[PDB]
C-alpha cells in the first residue's frame, strides 16, 4: 500500500526559509555561508554534517533552520 | 535519532545555497 516520501523540503518548507529574515542574520555571518557552500560540494553530507554538530556557531544557524521548517 | 534529522537538514542546506540567501549581488 502507501509509504512516506518526506524525505524532500517542500515548496512551504521553501516558502518559510526564504520569507524569514531571522534566519538571513544568521547566514549573514561569513563562518556559516563558507561552511553551507563547501557543504554541497563534498562526496560525504553526513561526515561533513559529524564534523559541524561539535562547532557552537553552526549548531545555532542549523536549530534555527530545522525549527523554521519543523513549524509548518 | 541523527540520521531522519540530517535528511530535512541537508535539504534545507542544498535550497539556502542554490538561492544564495547570504549574497545581495
Amino acid at each position: 500500500g502507501p509509504h512516506m516520501d518526506y524525505d524532500m523540503l517542500t515548496e512551504e518548507q521553501k516558502k518559510k526559509l526564504k520569507e524569514d529574515h531571522t534566519l538571513k542574520i544568521l547566514l549573514k555571518n561569513n563562518y556559516v555561508r563558507e561552511v553551507f557552500k563547501q557543504f554541497t560540494l563534498s562526496n560525504d553530507k553526513i561526515g561533513y554534517l559529524s564534523h559541524y554538530i561539535n562547532d557552537p556557531t553552526i549548531v545555532q544557524v542549523i536549530d534555527h533552520i530545522m525549527k523554521t521548517i519543523d513549524d509548518t | 535519532d541523527i540520521y531522519t534529522y540530517e535528511k530535512k537538514l541537508i535539504k534545507s542546506i542544498e535550497y539556502i545555497t542554490k538561492n544564495k540567501f547570504f549574497d545581495d549581488s
